[PDB]
């Protein structure tokens, strides 16, 4: 009935929630672990040449 | 008056220098560190182990679990809002 249509509409909205047209938070997170990983490359190596 | 001898006095000089403080630090930081990703414990087995390997791991980390939560409410139509308040 009317109730079933409302759930279907939000599932379509939830489907649109799935896209966000390439969501920023996806790339906002994507920028993070690379930033997190890269500094550990620099920081750990920073004391590597300390003994070198 | 004679031949001075400061070429060989590092046996007791290698303690006060600043790099030695870092030297004794990072060498302890190195020996026990796992070599090549060993002991990562990738096989998680605790209650809902299947969930721990599909979405709870964090590889996806999306709105599927809340979608599963929402669908659980939908499947409970005639249990909470119908036949009850």
């Amino acid at each position: 009935n009317d109730e079933s249509i409302l759930l279907l509409t939000f599932l379509g909205f939830t489907g649109l929630v799935a896209k966000y047209l390439a969501p920023a938070y996806k790339d906002f997170a994507d920028a993070r672990m690379k930033k997190v990983s890269d500094v550990l490359n620099a920081s750990r190596n920073k004391h590597v040449e300390a003994v070198k | 008056v004679s031949t001075l001898i400061p070429p060989k006095v590092v046996s007791s000089k290698n303690i006060g220098s600043a790099p030695n403080a870092k030297r004794i630090a990072n060498v302890v930081h190195f020996y026990k560190s796992l070599p090549q990703g060993p002991a990562p414990a990738i096989k998680a087995n605790t209650r809902l182990a299947r969930y721990k390997a599909k979405y709870f791991d964090g590889d996806n980390a999306s709105g599927k679990p809340l979608w599963h939560f929402a669908l659980g409410i939908i499947a409970f139509g005639y249990s909470m809002e119908y036949y009850f308040h």
